[PDB]
RNA sequence: UAAAUUAUGGUCAAUUGUUAGUAUUCAUAUUAAUUUUUUUAAAUGUUUUAUCAUUUUAUAAAGGUUUAUUUUUGAAAGAUUUUUUGUAUAAAAUUUUAGGAAUAGUUAAUAAUAAUUUAUAAUUUUGAUUAGAUUGUUUUGUUAAUGCUAUUAGAUGGGUGUGGAAAAAUAAAAAAAAUAAUUAAUAUAUAUCAAUAAUAAAUUAAAUUAAUCUAUUAGUCAGAAAUG
């Protein structure tokens, strides 16, 4: 939609572009190279900011120890670990309730979280891709096959408000005598 | 609340000493002249 | 009871505490005024209650002072108080280490 | 240091290039201001 | 704010010692309590106590 | 050019690069210089095992330094070989004195360096020579035939496939791991088995063997396999919030 | 003003060799009623 | 002016601590996510092939 | 992206459903507070008068 | 508030009628003041309606003389006050080892009076209610006054110094040797004045008036 | 880090612990004037130039400050600044437009004092009403013209004097008897 | 999806609530308390506390009524609980004689203004002159290539 | 400093070399270099002193100013 | 302390002191008048660590929070992915945001 | 015009120059620099599309500005079986220069008006217009500190008026409409104006992967140190 495009820096559509989970980083040395990972826009300006929405934290590439336990008999503990830190709820807010597109770098720690599942690119390389057939996929449902009166609630509280008020202690919001 | 801390204080001169009071002063230390009532 | 405050004698290391390397001897260190050093754990045997914590929101006055100054303008000898440090000798005699 | 003031601190002229500057006044003035200087008991004292 | 030069956002929370390899002071094997206080816990200006 | 300068990364063993001016010379002017109490050899009846595993001739040759010319203590970098395995580095006496550090191979060859030694994880010989027979000929193997299948020694093996010579854990062939560490694959057996490049082979077997059985490939056959296999008999269940 | 016009840095004695040169040197010759018995220190 | 130079070098003693060089335990991701090549396939038999290819 | 678009709304049924019971406390104490400061003008203004 | 609420229990059950009193006993007495020797009468609570005001006051105390408002001409001038006509009416008095000093009177100027009387700067003052002027008689000590200094917290009236809490606290803290020396005058958001000790001991703020000790 | 001494700094990257990351911008740069005139031959006729100039607004200095505190923010609590500006409107000859003169408030942090300044405003005023000094408030709205964004909201006190100087016929307000300050000495004779 | 869900459900050590996934904790913009942030005067949140006077108030915990209120008209609840001191409490509590004084403010105040010195009750032990590299018999230890200072 | 125009070391030219006599009580035949240079635009003339030394001819010279000498009016010396 | 205590700061000790009687001279004097609160006490008895130990139990720490394994969420690819969430490290997370930290 | 405390409550303010009768932010110091040292950069070919077309990909060249730069869903996020709505241009506060004065497509109302509509019009000394320097309002330096002294880079007119917005004639290091790829952060000698290295600067050694570098100047009357 420009006359003359920016060449390396163009992305798909519009201006101000829709919000996207990066996890930028700057390039120095990789000693000193740790990721701001932040909600912000595809289309920007130069900067990491003029389509900045909202910090989302920040990721060490490098795994560390554990110089802030003691030192266990425990292996898995003893591993480095590498550290992140996130913003778990304006995350939802903008992931879940705004739309914001979900990159795939940020994607593979968010996996690591388990706030996402683990992503498209993650590709155990030794395992084939999926042979799709109508047959076998109709066969199974067939055999396998889950109500209406079960999977209605499911899509209504898990998609839809879930907070049941409990008919039962409904009972504590109608009000006694002095008013009934 | 006083993160000055008492125990980290007074610039070190090296070897010169500077004399510092246990509690009082070695002029109010002693009291004779009002416990022997030699007074005016 | 006392806690373990930082910037001692013993806690500083030598490039801290004096201006040169100073070997960390477990055997006459005489420059900490300290005779021998048995070097038994830490925490070990001490009571645990006495473990206060360890103190250092102050300033290392004898390592870095706020607001340094050569103490004496002249003669050109003289940094703030916090640049004690021997006489550099010339061209470095390096015996053999027997 | 001579007087003993373990936690003291004089300043002078404001600055080393504020004249006038001498050994002489250097040691008038602080010696000057140790004799301005009075007491908390005297103060207490004085304000009864 | 972001991924300039001069990042600030991710050190205005607080992120935990990285000691992963020598960024200057032997990070990785040199354990810093002295250096942490005279060094990288903030000042409240070029020589007073750590803030 | 310009990436020259970069200093080469430490990890969590490397203790001082000494990669700057005043970074080597308060320690270069040490110069030390062998006397008879300096000497490695007069220290034999401590010191075995280091007397034993110095590629004497490695040294000599490349080095212009002697077993006798050899500190007990000695910083000078010089090649070893391993006498338990028999893999080769460049190692000085003084990190091989002070510290008992060795062969980057032999590191491991304990299942976990925290607890080295607790391990009751069984051995190589007593309990599974069908590695004893590929794994590569040593004359070492009279030793080896003790390090535990839990071990990560990267230890080197025929192949069956190509014939040659590939590198893998002893615990990522053998497939079992001390109870508490991080697992391995659930086919790692089958997917090191092999060669690097002769391993894929006898893998996708079984998984074209059901794209034909069954017109289709699904990688959720092994979890029916499970739940048609194993019924769960009392897992408990939580009591519902809704 | 400038240190170093009309003349660079005066070598002098760089190394300052007066302060190595040991044309008087304690050998094998120590003496076993003022050295210790190492031999190493007086 | 300051046409002299800095007032001390602050330095620090490298020593090094018991801690950090303790044992780290390791799992190569080659013991978790075997690494494995596929043997050439009639398309792609030969590495100039490959590249003739990409 | 069944699941990828799962949560996409599950993370409406839960910044939602939190919303709402924070948007109820924070009103049920900003109104705590509304209303006391609400009744301290009533009162600075009968002892203004 | 402490030693009120076991103090005020002396309620009866029955909320009773509240007595009846002669005339008078409830109006505040005045403060003596002998009417011969004297700077200006104290004048009586009854003539409350004669009072007028510091800037522009009655006709009383025709026997004295009386002070003048101190109100600059241009913009160069710094803008002087109550407060500091105050403070160096007392400055010069206690440089020239007077007794009494007749000093401006504004609600603030003897609030700084009080409280200074209350540390013990002064003797003694008094509010003749004399709309202008009240006295404030010093005290001496060892030939020297006791008000060692006395400043302004401004040199101008046209720059208020509101002092924050913090401020105020890190006065009575001197290299962590707590210090009530130094008594300062700030008149808070509440109407009143008070020292920083009070000021900081309810964590209120104020104008600043005065520095003194 | 700021914090650290010159010797002591080893990597301008990252911060280690926490503290201000920050460009430690060179303030002490000796910037200059190149004279380009002569003191006699300035193309400028007012205020000539002849040292370098501190540049910046809201960094000049003395630096004056906004300061919404003032006799409009004791009156009227606003959506936003400059709303409401209450005034003397000074000046409403062209038809149905009001000129109000009404006051912000300059702030000198380093004095710790004030300034409150003025400013001929554009206020619209549908139907004429309001004469030269009838203090009124007037608000923001859509803009009017090119300058008038205000509107005659009230008045406070209408010139009673001047309502009635109108009926009866005369100015009501006499003009300046003088100009604006010139350079020449005009010679009125007679 | 089913399989899937058909093996988590067989899985045991499911069924636990991973707290990153199953609510928002905070959806609103703002904090549940002011957190340690500046104040009017920038007294930053360190020099300062919350409930002071820059709280928002806190109201009167009662009507503010005219004329005929609490003025000798009746009275409210606050007048039947309030006892007199002599008669005794409904319900004994063991209340310790000391504490009640203490509660009172009636206890002869032990402060801290009142503490003497705390004197040096035992000589400590008598401090010999532990050597320095300043007290050295002979000028040559202590030249400018051996001691920088004494210690 | 006019000259130097605010850099701490400012390159000129050499044009002249006379000798200009100190302000007493000093004495000496003092070495006065009659510089120019060009910048911005403009061309300028620069006098200055010189208490470096000279084996080559080099127009190049490295004026950086100096406290004051014994010479009135000489604020510019070489590198 | 440089407070300036008025000429009679101590009349309000001073009569209750004058007042005060005691059930018996026990009372009237014993060690632990001096000490009114849990802070008293603790200042007196904190060298002591073996009436502390047992006077304020509270400062020994016994209970903690357990480590708390999750179940995990559960992904619908199934076993094509069942590495997926597997490394070699620890993967530490911590929340942010106006509210936490 | 009352003292009070159930005893340090609310978390560190603190100023280190050898001067030369005296008055006075004013040479020599220290801090941040600059002068000064190659451990952060880097490449070309944007990419799809049904096709001589068309869908997708919108603020670094300067341009000299101090009453100044401001704006949306209709693009996209973005979910259904159809026609579906009212949220935008405006402002407001702050504006330099020794000797200071006049400036102009003009001000308001009408107006979907008037290249010749109406008029006592508007800007200005509360410092206007011209001309001059100058990038405009959370980034520094010093200082105990009001201060003083800093911060980049981005918007330089309209002319077929496309697009959501003209910001559009080459100058990422954003994966850019099929999971390409991340076993990857490395980047060769290429650059911009950023980005402070002399990283234990001198005896005991580097649980490394053995990688770059051979390492130096000052003064010598005052005041550390002098004679030939
Ligand atoms: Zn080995
Ligand atoms: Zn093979």
């Amino acid at each position: 939609a420009r006359a003359i495009i920016k060449r390396r820096t163009p992305q798909l559509w519009g201006a101000p572009g829709a919000p996207i989970i990066r996890m930028r980083g700057h390039h120095v040395v990789w000693k000193f190279q740790s990721y701001d990972l932040f909600v912000e826009h595809t289309h920007k300006r130069r900067n990491s900011d003029a389509r900045l929405l909202h910090y989302l934290g920040k990721h060490c590439p490098h795994p560390q120890k554990s110089l802030w336990s003691p030192d266990t008999p425990v292996a898995q503990d003893r591993h480095l670990f590498m550290l992140t830190t996130v913003d778990v709820d304006a995350f939802k807010y903008w992931f879940g309730v705004k739309r914001c597109r979900l990159s795939m770098r940020p994607w593979a720690l968010l996996a690591k979280a388990g706030l996402l599942p683990p992503s498209l690119r993650q590709n155990s390389k030794i395992m084939p891709k999926p042979i799709f057939d109508k047959e076998q996929l109709m066969r199974y449902y067939l055999a396998n096959r889950k109500e209406e009166a079960t999977i209605e609630r499911e899509d209504y509280l898990n998609y839809k408000n879930s907070l049941v008020k409990s008919e039962e202690e409904r009972a504590a919001e109608r009000p006694v005598a002095p008013y009934l | 609340k006083n993160l000055n801390s008492w125990y980290a204080k007074g610039t070190m001169r090296g070897g010169v000493p500077r004399i510092y009071y246990a509690w009082m002063r070695p002029g109010s230390f002693t009291r004779r002249r009002f416990e022997k009532m030699r007074n005016p | 009871w006392a806690p373990n405050m930082e910037w001692g004698i013993e806690n500083t290391p030598s490039q801290e505490q004096y201006q040169e390397h100073v070997p960390d001897t477990p055997d006459a260190d005489f420059r900490k005024q300290r005779r021998i050093q048995s070097r038994p754990v830490k925490w070990f045997y001490e009571s645990h209650y006495t473990r206060t914590g360890n103190f250092a929101g102050f300033q290392p006055l004898r390592f870095m002072q706020r607001r340094t100054e050569r103490e004496v303008r002249w003669p050109d000898v003289i940094n703030a108080a916090v640049q004690i440090q021997k006489r550099k000798p010339d061209a470095y005699i390096f015996k053999a280490i027997p | 240091c001579a007087f003993g003031f373990q936690h003291a601190g004089c300043r002078i002229n404001l600055k080393a290039t504020n004249n006038p500057k001498s050994p002489t006044h250097t040691v008038e003035g602080v010696f000057e201001a140790v004799k301005a200087l009075r007491s908390v008991s005297e103060i207490a004292a004085s304000r009864g | 704010k972001v991924d300039h030069f001069h990042a600030n956002n991710q050190y205005q929370h607080a992120w935990p010692l990285l000691s992963h390899d020598d960024l200057g002071n032997s990070d990785q094997s040199n354990n810093t309590r002295n250096i942490m206080y005279s060094m990288y816990l903030p000042k409240r200006n070029k020589g007073t106590a750590p803030w | 050019s310009r990436w020259s300068s970069v200093w080469p990364n430490m990890h969590y063993g490397a203790m001082y690069l000494s990669y700057s001016i005043g970074r080597k010379l308060p320690m270069k002017g040490v110069n030390w210089v062998t006397r008879e109490s300096n000497r490695l050899t007069n220290f034999s009846n401590r010191y075995q095992a280091v007397i034993n595993d110095i590629d004497v001739k490695k040294t000599e040759e490349e080095l212009g330094i002697t077993l006798q010319d050899i500190r007990w203590n000695d910083h000078r970098r010089i090649y070893w070989k391993c006498s338990f395995c028999g893999s080769s580095y460049r190692k000085s006496v003084s990190v091989r004195t002070k510290f008992h550090a060795g062969c980057n191979f032999c590191k491991g060859r304990y299942p976990s360096e925290v607890l080295r030694e607790q391990h009751q994880s069984l051995s190589l010989a007593a309990s599974a020579p069908e590695l004893i027979k590929q794994l590569k000929e040593t004359d070492k193997k009279d030793n080896l035939g003790s390090l535990a299948l839990t071990s990560k020694f990267r230890a080197e093996w025929k192949c069956q496939s190509c014939g040659g010579s590939y590198r893998a854990s002893v615990r990522s062939r053998t497939g079992m791991v001390e109870n508490g560490q991080c697992p391995l694959h659930p086919n790692i057996v089958d997917w090191s088995a092999y060669c690097p490049s002769c391993s894929w082979r006898p893998n996708m077997e079984a998984i074209a063997e059901e794209v034909q059985r069954t017109g289709q490939f699904l990688g959720l056959e092994a979890e029916s396999r499970k739940i048609a296999s194993a019924p769960p008999a009392r897992i408990p269940r939580r009591k519902k919030l809704v | 003003r400038y240190p170093f016009n009309k003349r660079g840095p005066r070598e002098r004695k760089s190394w300052k060799h007066h302060v190595l040169t040991d044309p008087p040197k304690p050998i094998q010759w120590r003496d076993p009623k003022v050295w210790t018995k190492d031999l190493t220190t007086m | 002016d300051q046409t002299c130079g800095p007032h001390k070098s602050y330095k620090y003693t490298y020593m090094p601590d018991p801690r950090k060089l303790a044992p780290i335990e390791t799992t190569t991701r080659s013991e978790i996510l075997p690494l494995v090549i596929r043997p050439p396939t009639s398309y792609v038999p030969n590495h100039e092939t490959f590249l003739e290819k990409v | 992206e069944a699941q990828f678009e799962h949560l996409r709304k599950v993370y409406k049924r839960q910044w939602l459903e939190s919303f709402r019971v924070n948007a109820d406390e924070y009103i049920y104490k900003y109104n705590i507070t509304k209303a006391a400061q609400l009744a301290q003008w009533e009162y600075e203004m009968q002892a203004q008068e | 508030t402490r030693l009120e609420r076991n103090k005020a229990n002396g309620g009866e059950a029955l909320p009773q009628r509240r007595l009846v009193d002669l005339p008078g006993v409830e109006r505040r007495r005045d403060l003596p003041a002998d009417p011969i020797t004297r700077l200006f009468f104290q004048h009586k609570g009854d003539h409350a309606l004669y009072y007028g005001t510091y800037d522009n006051p009655s006709l009383q105390d025709e026997d004295r003389i009386q002070i003048e408002k101190r109100e600059p001409r241009y913009w160069t001038y710094n803008v002087f006050t109550p407060v500091y006509d105050f403070c160096h009416r007392i400055r010069e008095a206690t440089e020239q080892r007077k007794r009494f000093v007749i000093v401006p009177s504004t609600v603030e100027t003897r609030g700084c009076a009080r409280v200074m009387l209350g540390h013990g700067l002064v003797a003694g003052f008094r509010d003749f209610h004399n709309d202008r002027a009240f006295a404030v008689e010093l005290k001496y000590f060892q030939g020297d006054s006791t008000i060692n200094v006395i400043e302004p917290c401004a040199y101008d009236g046209k720059t208020e110094f509101e002092w924050s809490p913090k401020m105020m606290r890190r006065l009575m803290n001197t290299h962590g040797i707590h210090n009530r020396l130094v008594v300062y005058i700030c008149r808070t958001a509440d109407n009143r004045v008070i020292d920083h000790i009070q000021a900081v001991k309810e964590n209120v703020g104020g104008r600043g008036l005065i520095m003194v000790h | 880090p700021w914090w650290n001494f010159q010797t002591e700094h080893r990597q301008r990257c990252v911060m280690m612990y926490g503290g201000s990351r920050a460009k430690n911008t060179h303030n002490a740069n000796h910037r200059v004037f190149i004279k380009k005139y002569k003191r006699n031959a300035f193309p400028n006729r007012t205020r000539h130039h002849w040292a370098v100039s501190m540049t910046g607004v809201l960094g000049q200095r003395p630096r004056r400050m906004p300061w919404p505190y003032d006799l409009t923010s004791l009156i009227f609590n606003q959506p936003r600044q400059g709303s409401d500006k209450i005034g003397y409107v000074v000046g409403t000859s062209m038809l149905k437009t009001a000129v109000v003169a009404a006051n912000h408030m300059v702030y000198y942090p380093k004095f710790n004092q004030r300034v409150s300044r003025t400013s001929r405003f554009f206020a619209h005023d549908e139907d004429l009403a309001c004469v030269e000094g009838d203090l009124v408030h007037i608000k923001q709205c859509r803009k009017i013209s090119k300058y008038k964004h205000y509107y005659v909201f009230s008045i406070l006190e209408p010139n009673i004097e001047g309502r009635e100087r109108l009926k009866l016929g005369l100015k009501a307000v006499p003009p300046p008897l003088f100009g604006y300050p010139v350079s020449r000495r005009i010679v009125k004779l007679n | 999806r089913d399989v899937e869900e058909k093996r988590h459900s067989r899985d045991v050590v499911n069924e636990l609530p991973n707290p990153w996934t199953d609510y928002v904790s905070h959806a609103l913009p703002f904090p549940d308390r002011d957190a340690g942030y500046p104040d009017e005067y920038g007294d930053i949140g360190q020099w300062r506390a919350p409930g002071g006077p820059g709280s928002p108030v806190k109201g009167p915990g009662y009507y503010a009524p005219p004329m005929e209120g609490e003025h000798q008209r009746g009275y409210t609840a606050e007048w039947r609980d309030l006892k007199n001191p002599m008669r005794p409490p409904e319900f004994p509590t063991p209340w310790e004689r000391k504490y009640k004084q203490y509660a009172r403010g009636q206890h002869p105040s032990y402060d801290m203004v009142y503490a003497g010195p705390m004197p040096e009750i035992f000589p400590n032990r008598y401090d010999f002159r532990k050597p320095t590299r300043w007290d050295f018999h002979d000028i040559e230890k202590q030249g400018k290539y051996k001691t920088s200072g004494p210690y | 400093m006019w000259f130097l125009y605010g850099c701490c070391l400012r390159f000129v030219l050499f044009v002249l070399c006379y000798y200009m006599s100190p302000r007493l009580p000093s004495s000496g035949n003092r070495r006065v270099l009659y510089a120019v240079f060009y910048l911005y635009i403009f061309v300028w003339c620069v006098r200055c002193f010189f208490c470096g030394i000279f084996i080559l001819s080099f127009a190049l010279f490295i004026i950086e100013g100096g406290g004051f000498i014994d010479l009135p009016g000489i604020k510019y010396y070489t590198r | 302390k440089i407070t300036f205590y008025s000429d009679r700061f101590l009349f309000r000790d001073l009569v209750n002191r004058r007042e005060a009687s005691y059930a018996n001279v026990w009372e009237m004097d014993d060690p632990y008048r001096f000490l009114q609160t849990e802070q008293d006490y603790e200042d007196y008895w904190g060298d002591n660590y073996d009436v502390y130990r047992r006077m304020f139990p509270e400062m020994i720490g016994k209970s903690g929070e357990p480590v708390q394994q999750y179940g995990q969420m559960p992904v619908w690819t199934g076993p094509h992915r069942q590495h997926a969430n597997k490394s070699q490290h620890n993967w530490m997370f911590a929340e942010i945001g106006v509210n936490v930290g």
